[PDB]
């Protein structure tokens, strides 16, 4: 399986399937096997990776879909990352 | 353009809320105006009487966020075969991460204060531009 | 049934999935593919507990309803340098700032 590496502003290295990271058009352009995010800290980029897993699992599936959870403390920062990454 | 047909042929339906939201059913009447119906708590069901050709959509009763019904936007009751009712399965969509973040931020910040948030102007606009049935009726009519 | 995991060591975090019926040794082969270290140079953990190679992820408590796509379970990883194994160390993620006034 093909993986890529996404690196947070504080140096945390997240390793995810290439298919999943291509969820983001912005990440696709930054690749086309590692990307550095100078503005996104690890407590936000970890949640981004969890969204990829959730989207790929629950897109086109009739098994009841659960709510994607977002703690209030990280919501503003996650919003800005989502806008940048278009996802 | 988008409206129910005055068919007069009955059709029994089960509204099944398989979402964690409080659900507002909306019937589009013969002139295309949205008419709201009684709400359904999360996980609950109701047997209702409707008609063939009639149009329905479903929303979060509190925020108006959009919901799916049998995997799509609109539900049209069909012909009942062997007396059995039609099933309307109401579920959460897979929201984009951006729209899900906007929901959570809207739920924590009073609309007068959106402008105080330290974010780019276009996100302020995205926050104020909250879900609404008329807006979607235009889009779907397209 | 699929289980959804974060495998963590130091400042490294792998997102992947595996079968409930799959073994600990089999997860090390996955890690081997990604980080280029053989199973004999790996220890896997659940919290502080070392995991045995022949046991299933299910027996060790990774089940489809606790290791979810939107909230995956953590598996700790330690490497052997030279003769001996480093201790288990997982760097925590950053702290969120205080909520703005308008969100309180
Ligand atoms: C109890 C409940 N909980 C959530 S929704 C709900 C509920 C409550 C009451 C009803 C009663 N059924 C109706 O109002 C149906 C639904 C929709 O098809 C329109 N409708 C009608 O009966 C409509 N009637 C007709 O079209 C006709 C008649 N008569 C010409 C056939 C009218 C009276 C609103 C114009 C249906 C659902």
């Amino acid at each position: 399986m093909m993986y890529v590496k996404l690196i947070s502003s504080d140096g945390h290295e997240f390793i995810v399937k290439r298919e999943h990271a291509l969820t983001s058009g912005t990440i696709k352009a930054m690749l086309s096997n590692e990307v550095n995010f100078r503005e996104i800290p690890s407590h936000v980029l970890s949640k981004v990776c969890m969204y990829f897993t959730y989207k790929v699992r629950y897109t086109n599936s009739s098994t009841e879909i659960p709510e994607f959870p977002i703690a209030p403390e990280i919501a503003l920062e996650l919003l800005m990352a989502a806008n940048f990454l278009d996802c | 353009v988008l409206r129910s047909v005055n068919s007069r042929e009955p059709s029994q339906v089960i509204f099944c809320n398989r979402s964690p939201r409080v659900v507002l059913p909306v019937w589009l009447n013969f002139d295309g105006e949205p008419q709201p119906y009684p709400t359904l708590p999360p996980g609950t069901g109701r047997r209702i009487h409707s008609y063939r050709g009639h149009l329905w959509l479903f929303r979060d009763a509190g925020t108006h966020d959009g919901l799916l019904v049998n995997q799509t936007e609109l539900f049209v009751p069909s012909l009942n075969v062997d007396g059995q009712p039609i099933f309307a399965n109401i579920t959460l969509p897979v929201y984009t991460l951006k729209e899900r973040c906007l929901q959570v931020v809207r739920s924590l910040v009073k609309p007068e204060n959106y402008r105080r948030l330290d974010i780019v102007r276009s996100l302020y606009e995205d926050l104020e531009d909250h879900p609404n049935v008329q807006k979607d009726l235009e889009r779907l009519t397209q | 049934m699929d289980v959804f995991l974060m495998i963590r060591r130091h400042k490294t975090t792998i997102f992947t999935d595996a079968k409930e019926s799959s073994t600990v040794f089999e997860l090390k082969r996955i890690v081997e593919g990604i980080l280029k270290r053989p199973p004999d140079e790996q220890r896997l953990y659940k919290d502080d507990q070392l995991l045995d190679d022949g046991k299933t992820l299910g027996e060790c408590g990774f089940t489809s309803q606790t290791a979810r796509p939107q909230a995956p379970a953590t598996v700790g990883l330690a490497f052997r340098a030279d003769d001996t194994f480093e201790a288990l160390c997982i760097e925590p993620f950053s702290s969120p700032p205080e909520l703005p006034d308008v969100m309180k």
